[PDB]
């Protein structure tokens, strides 16, 4: 995350780190939606033109983290995936359309102060909050630009941008399963997701029940925090039937 | 087309990151 | 009991920026 801040302890208890077994290494972000499932971007597990195609075992899921590096001895939990499900119609060929994936953790993920699931939106919740101008929050241990990579979870709030502005910011074909966010050129401020933040949740707090909902998944961008450019996110609510289904 | 790449207009491809 | 943070909502504590969050939906100042 660019132009963010260090997260507070227990601010994002659903935040999950996708960790490379060997070479050990941070893959992407993710989110806990149940006590056995994890949400993330399909392209964190499957990107052929770059020969990326991780299996259930080349992987490890780390929950309740704060420090990007350290093994947080009695607060973090590690698990192994029992299976991965990529959206059958994920388009890594055209523009990262339907960039989604679940991970039936193989062993339960007992919760605690730093481990708690985020809510998945309902048609009405999505309806009232997914509006240009409404701010959302993205977290990740991503790049601090285009100490380049942080030491503790980063966080930043970004307004939703109207589809037309989003479309004429790029030459890639935007679909209905995406939405973009960030401040405008003139707005007089920045911030953005960046490399390493992918698969990370984009959340909003519902002013009606005072609950946090995952509206999107960090998918792609064009550079990091450049003027006239925006971050693209998977539209979680439009892909919800697919989610219920594999669950 | 990940966050860290660039524009597709004339040049129809790209390279992976590093570092 | 999803979306309710044990260290913030469950104890009635607000994080230092969820405030700049709630203010966007109604429009502050």
């Amino acid at each position: 995350i660019v132009e963010g801040s260090d997260a507070e302890i227990g601010m994002s208890p659903w935040q999950v780190m996708l960790f490379r077994k060997s070479p050990q290494e941070l893959l992407c972000g993710a989110s806990l939606i149940s006590d056995r499932w994890v949400l993330t971007a399909a392209h964190c597990l499957l990107y052929p033109p770059w020969d990326k195609n991780f299996t259930e075992n080349d992987l490890l899921v780390r929950i309740g983290k704060h420090s990007r590096t350290r093994y947080e001895r009695n607060i973090e939990k590690i698990s192994m995936l029992e299976k991965i499900y990529i959206h059958p119609r994920y388009n890594w060929r055209e523009n990262l359309d339907r960039d989604i994936a679940l991970m039936k953790l193989k062993k339960p993920v007992a919760f605690s102060d730093y481990i708690h699931p985020v809510c998945l939106p309902d048609r009405e919740t999505a309806a009232s909050l997914l509006q240009a101008g409404y701010k959302g929050r993205v977290t990740g241990w991503g790049n601090l630009k285009e100490k380049g990579q942080p030491s503790v979870l980063q966080v930043v709030n970004l307004p939703i941008v109207e589809r037309p502005v989003c479309k004429d910011s790029t030459r890639i074909r935007i679909t209905d399963n995406m939405f973009c966010a960030g401040y405008k050129p003139d707005e007089g401020k920045r911030g953005d997701a960046c490399e390493g933040d992918s698969g990370g949740p984009f959340v909003m707090k519902s002013p009606f029940n005072n609950r946090w909902y995952q509206m999107g998944i960090v998918s792609w961008g064009e550079g990091c925090d450049r003027d006239g450019k925006y971050g693209f996110y998977t539209h979680v609510f439009r892909l919800k039937k697919w989610i219920q289904k594999v669950i | 087309l990940d966050p860290r790449s660039f524009l597709l207009r004339n040049p129809n491809d790209k390279y992976e990151p590093f570092w | 009991d999803c979306g309710l943070r044990p260290l913030f909502e469950k104890k009635s504590l607000e994080d230092k920026t969820e405030r700049e969050l709630l203010e966007s939906y109604i429009d502050g100042r």
